[PDB]
């Protein structure tokens, strides 16, 4: 009669609760990543490291599943659909090294968005090859876009590749400090930035994402125990 | 009763020994102590015989030789045994300030651990795999601090009931040793889990709580029944209060080993917190401020005071303060965990400030 | 040049439209409803709580039965709830985990959902095998889908981040009319009691009234300062309310072509994510970013009550057709029925 | 497990009980 | 670039050619709908228990 | 209705100076961060400067730093951009842009090809 209809809802809900627990096993065992680039920033090769409104790229490093999401057919107005990624593990931000000032303005608003205040950003300063030869040629200096580069010097923790000119080392470490100046002005332990100089030939890009995501999950656990 | 039997057999061993040694003063077997030839006018000092429960072997005895000292009222040989006596004015007085410290210490723990346990069961938004273990950590603190209060009011202060030696004396001691081992082995479960979130396999999730339940509640029963059986079979004393048994290391052996592992977990955890502060280049005026506070809040949870103060000193001044600091740490440990991990938790604080203001 | 000829031709029309609206304003709504007694105090309590979703809940839509409701969570799941018994009837695994809206057909046979995939997925519940499968995927939008509402079992109107709305033919799957004119992401849409008209609010701080049959824009309503995240029709269809990021709610009239009241407060600075009227139209329930839903007197602009049960951002709310209860979804993955 | 930290409470209940379960030893007249 | 400005003007031409009732009349017909369906509003007045399905 | 009208501007000789105004209407001017953007011929929109609600936090792009100074008057709902030491490379249409939401720290989409809270723009030519 009516109690069987009540029991039918009670047991069908139990079967749903069973599959909802299995799907909770895979949802917590995966790390969602948002790949945010720019116009000709070189974020397609980052996907190549292994129409549609959003793309998918599933890879597994050290038996850990990662889920990276690439923005497809979306307009340049991001103030609405950026709120959907307030729960991802990290935002993979790719920059090509005034176009560079636009990436700084985009990184600023993402870093200071009310809903993204607890979301870390993995910064991949791409196109190190092009950055290396334009400065060594001196055709169009970077002093026109950023005048404060003249009064800047190479920081203390610089580890230049063996065979890298001291001049290009000063250029890449200044663009990295530009993004760190924004992140350190509002970071209250909720999120942190992980900048990495990447090239169009680097193959360790997914190992970096693995190593920074490990730091993010560790810093999250240290906050829940109030240790760090 | 049983202690007197062990003390009577010990007196026979001392009498038989110098009986072989025998085979201006002379050599004669006196009460609990036999001396040898000594020059006239010598104060022979020796350790107090530990056959009587009031007698403590820490102090020295006095024996005057003239012909040994003769009592001026009974014409019988008598040795001075004042210092060996248990000092009722002070040694019992020092015990009473520790007795009322355990009751008040565990009582304040129960109050804050029942409130803290209710916040983590009612408020479901705080539910997580860290709280699930913290609720089991809170419960074993309440049950342990409830049996201690029950044991320290009916069994201990009643010498007549202990002389009666009922089986009810034994079953409460068994429920105490089990609850005490479960309280220690759950500090290991909190350490093993915290070690996995911070150090080993940080990425993988779904840490199977079935192994924590078997380790926290199930395993402590294994060395408890082994000790409780071998206790009644070989060394049976009234209400199992005596700790002179070596069979008591069946519990406190693995218990100490389990807490030592927690000490080596605190070293790995503190090694990561400094490394995570060296990837950001924090000011050393602050890196050393959050490190000691992280170590401080992890000591009551992991029970490090049992590893950093394992043995009691032999000095009368270091040992006295050791009794004061350790008893405060052991008895207020449940109160310290409920305050730090529930009351002083920012996540718990900002929610209760929301629901209470609304309702 | 002629661009400035048109750029000044529109400002003379904007002055003509503005001068015509002021000619109709002789007594404000606050002065008309200043003699009626207030509604008093509205004390609503959380009757039910739904704890099935894993991730944040972005939208919910009541069924016409007033018992079943559907919700969309960004974990890639659609869950249909029985509000009376709190038993999940269906669990639908989505193709793309990023869903931003969900709709329940008035006939209970279909549910719709869309998001960053730019596709409206129609789900047939009463299938031949008793299961749930994707019945129709609606492709053609160049931006994320923000809202959708069934007109019948074969027609559905969707709003998208491409600044345009579109009415679809689920049978064929192709668009039958596109509603252009918005200069920003169209966030919310609301259907009138009759399905001849609907109103949409976009990120251009403007709401437009459209004609479903003809496909033309009829009226444009201004007054908000920021993006419009929510819009709702009055029960009689002669007015509508909007929710903006300027922390204010406003009531516009279709026949007066202007606003009638503002629902704001000095101590309210968060944006409005969802709005809904009561059955009598006397209560305007707005959802805010401060985790609290407020109850407004639609006639006297006063605040009558507060729904403060959620812990995270209130993302959606809706009153049933009978007007009994109010389901409120939040980012804390919990739905709460209020009464 | 005497003289240990984990076995400290049992050491206290053993000592504190010896004040009520046993009478004071006679060290006066007739003692040895 | 310029043809879109023609669409903005022509759209405003139609929106200006409408008949707008007074505000006092629009405020009265919205209040009359409120005063009519008031007793049929479950949210406006708490119904007795066991009549609402959310006991 | 949110409306932004840019006043002033025109052709100027190299090294000259130009002051641009921005009359605001239809919103509380004190609650929003105001921006300045420009569009050079044959190039997309480029951010120039921004000023906070009260006027404390001020920022410029590097190519115009030390030469442009942005200011605002809340009591008149106006925004200023005093341009000094102008270069021929600074020939662009300058737009008065407003941040989308009030009281927010972020400011999204103010340089997008389509943006509602942005005026028509004034012409600034730096040539002989
Ligand atoms: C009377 C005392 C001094 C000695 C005997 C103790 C056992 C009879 C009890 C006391 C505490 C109990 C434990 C308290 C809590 C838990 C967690 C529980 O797991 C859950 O998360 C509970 C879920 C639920 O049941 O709702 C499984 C049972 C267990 C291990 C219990 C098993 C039975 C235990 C060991
Ligand atoms: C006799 C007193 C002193 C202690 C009683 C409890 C213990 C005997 C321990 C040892 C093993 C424990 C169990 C180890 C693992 C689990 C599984 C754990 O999760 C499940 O898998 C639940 C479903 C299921 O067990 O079928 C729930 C607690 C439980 C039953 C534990 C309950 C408490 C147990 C029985
Ligand atoms: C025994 O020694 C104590 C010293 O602790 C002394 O006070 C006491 O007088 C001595 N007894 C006799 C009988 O002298």
């Amino acid at each position: 009669d009516q109690r069987n209809e009540e029991k039918a809802q009670r047991e069908a809900n139990k079967k749903i609760e069973k599959q909802l627990q299995k799907d909770k096993q895979v949802y917590r065992a995966t790390h969602r990543l948002l790949l945010l680039g720019a116009g000709e920033s070189g974020k397609n090769t980052i996907v190549k490291q292994m129409t549609s409104g959003i793309f998918e790229t599933k890879f597994q490093v050290d038996k850990v599943n990662f889920h990276m999401f690439d923005v497809g057919a979306q307009r340049d107005e991001r103030r609405k659909w950026i709120q959907c990624f307030n729960d991802v593990t990290a935002i993979i931000f790719v920059v090509a090294s005034n176009r560079l000032q636009a990436a700084l303005k985009l990184f600023d608003s993402i870093w200071n968005n009310k809903w993204l205040r607890d979301t870390s950003v993995i910064l991949f300063l791409n196109k190190q090859d092009l950055l290396a030869e334009k400065v060594l040629a001196g055709k169009s200096k970077i002093e026109d876009y950023f005048p404060e580069f003249a009064r800047y010097t190479t920081p203390e923790d610089a580890t230049p590749e063996p065979g890298e000119d001291p001049r290009v080392t000063r250029a890449k470490y200044f663009i990295r400090d530009e993004f760190l100046r924004i992140s350190t002005a509002s970071g209250d332990g909720r999120h942190y930035c992980y900048p990495h100089f990447t090239c169009s030939v680097d193959t360790e890009n997914i190992r970096r994402v693995f190593n920074d995501c490990r730091d993010i999950i560790q810093r999250m656990h240290l906050r829940q125990y109030e240790l760090l | 009763p049983f202690l007197y039997v062990v003390g009577r057999k010990k007196m026979m061993d001392a009498q038989y020994k110098c009986y072989d040694r025998m085979q201006y003063c002379n050599r004669t077997w006196d009460g609990w102590l036999c001396w040898d030839d000594t020059p006239a006018g010598v104060l022979s000092y020796q350790f107090c015989p530990d056959y009587f429960p009031d007698f403590d072997p820490s102090e020295k005895v006095t024996k005057y030789c003239d012909v040994w000292f003769k009592h001026p009222e009974n014409n019988r040989t008598w040795s001075n045994y004042t210092m060996c006596n248990a000092f009722t004015p002070e040694k019992l007085k020092n015990a009473y300030v520790l007795y009322y410290l355990a009751i008040v210490g565990h009582s304040l723990s129960i109050f804050t651990l029942v409130i803290s346990l209710g916040i983590f069961v009612f408020f479901r938004s705080l539910g997580c795999q860290r709280v699930t273990l913290h609720k089991n950590m809170f419960l074993t603190y309440i049950l342990n601090s409830m049996i201690i209060i029950i044991h320290l009011v009916e069994v201990v202060p009643n010498g007549e009931l202990v002389r009666r030696d009922p089986v009810s004396c034994k079953i409460l001691h068994f429920f105490h040793q089990y609850m005490m081992a479960c309280n220690y082995f759950w500090m290991l479960c909190e350490g093993i889990y915290l070690h996995t979130l911070i150090v080993v396999a940080v990425f993988t999730e779904k840490q199977r709580l079935r192994w924590y339940y078997l380790l926290g509640w199930g395993f402590p029963l294994v060395p408890t029944t082994i000790h409780a059986i071998t206790r009644a079979v070989y060394f049976n004393d009234n209400c199992w209060l005596s700790v002179e048994t070596h069979l008591l290391y069946i519990i406190h052996g693995p218990v100490m080993a389990a807490l030592v592992v927690n000490f080596f977990f605190l070293l790995n955890i503190v090694r990561v917190l400094v490394t995570k502060m060296r990837e950001t280049h924090e000011a050393e005026s602050h890196m050393y401020l959050k490190a000691v506070k992280a170590t401080m809040i992890l000591v009551p949870l992991l029970g490090i005071q049992f590893v950093v103060f394992p043995w009691r000193p032999s000095n009368k001044m270091l040992g006295k303060i050791y009794d004061y600091v350790m008893h405060s740490l052991i008895h207020f440990q449940g109160f310290f965990v409920a305050t730090i991990y529930c009351f002083c938790n920012n996540e718990v604080q900002t929610t209760v400030k929301r629901q209470w203001a609304q309702f | 040049s002629e661009l400035d000829q048109l750029r000044q031709e529109a400002e003379q029309l904007k002055n003509q439209i503005r001068d015509a609206r002021k000619a109709c304003a002789d007594a404000t709504l606050s002065q008309i409803t200043n003699n009626i007694d207030p509604v008093g105090r509205i004390q609503m309590r959380t009757r039910r709580t739904l704890r099935g979703h894993l991730a944040k809940i972005y939208a919910m839509h009541w069924g016409t039965d007033s018992r079943l409701l559907v919700s969309a969570s960004q974990d890639g799941k659609l869950i249909i709830w029985d509000s009376y018994t709190t038993n999940k009837v269906h669990a639908i695994p989505l193709r793309s985990s990023w869903v931003m809206t969900c709709a329940y057909a008035p006939s209970g046979n279909y549910v719709a959902c869309g998001g960053l995939d730019n596709i409206c997925s129609i789900y047939n519940l009463k299938t031949r095998e008793g299961n749930v499968r994707v019945s129709r995927e609606l492709a053609g939008h160049t931006g994320y889908l923000s809202c959708c509402r069934f007109l019948d079992d074969n027609q559905i109107v969707t709003s998208s981040g491409d600044t345009t709305c579109a009415l679809w033919d689920i049978e064929t799957g192709q668009q039958t009319t596109t509603f252009t004119g918005h200069t920003g992401d169209v966030m919310s849409l609301s259907l009138a009691p009759d399905t001849r008209l609907f109103v949409s609010g976009a990120c251009d701080a403007s709401a437009k009234l459209w004609d479903v049959r003809e496909g033309m824009c009829r009226q444009t309503f201004t007054g908000h300062e920021s993006d419009i995240n929510a819009i709702c029709f009055f029960p009689n269809g002669n007015a509508f309310a909007t929710g903006s990021d300027d922390a204010t709610c406003r009531l516009f009239d279709l026949r007066a072509d202007q606003e009638l009241m503002t629902y704001s407060h000095d101590n309210i600075i968060c944006g409005i994510t969802s709005v809904s009227f009561s059955k009598s139209g006397r209560l305007l329930l707005a959802g805010y970013d401060d985790f609290n839903c407020n109850v407004w007197d639609a006639l006297k602009a006063d605040r009558a009550g507060v729904l403060a049960g959620h812990d995270n951002r209130v993302s959606c709310l809706g009153v049933t057709d009978d007007g009994m209860a109010v389901a409120t979804g939040s980012w804390d993955s919990f739905l709460k029925i209020w009464n | 497990c005497g003289n240990l930290s984990t076995c400290m409470l049992g050491t206290y209940t053993q000592d504190f009980n010896k004040f009520h379960t046993f009478p004071q030893t006679a060290i006066g007249v007739g003692a040895p | 670039s310029i043809a879109q400005a023609r669409k903005l003007v022509e759209q405003l031409k139609m929106e200006a050619n409408i008949d707008r009732i007074k505000v006092s009349k629009a405020a009265a017909d919205l209040m009359a709908y409120c005063e009519a369906h008031a007793k049929e509003d479950p949210l406006l007045t708490p119904v007795p228990a066991s009549e609402n399905p959310f006991r | 209705q949110v409306q932004l009208q840019e006043s002033g501007g025109g052709l100027v000789q190299p090294g000259g100076s130009l002051r641009l105004s921005c009359a605001a209407s239809g919103f509380t001017f004190s609650n929003y961060k105001m921006n300045w953007v420009r569009q050079a011929p044959g190039k997309g929109l480029e951010w120039v400067s921004d000023i906070s609600q009260s006027g404390a936090s001020i920022s410029y792009t590097g190519s115009v730093k030390g030469r442009f100074t942005i200011s605002r008057d809340n009591a008149k709902n106006t925004l200023y951009l005093q341009m000094n030491s102008l270069k021929p490379e600074d020939t662009a249409v300058y737009y008065c842009a407003r941040c989308p939401a009030p009281f927010t720290r972020d400011c999204f989409d103010v340089t997008s090809t389509t943006y509602a809270y942005r005026g028509q723009g004034t012409q600034v030519t730096v040539s002989s």
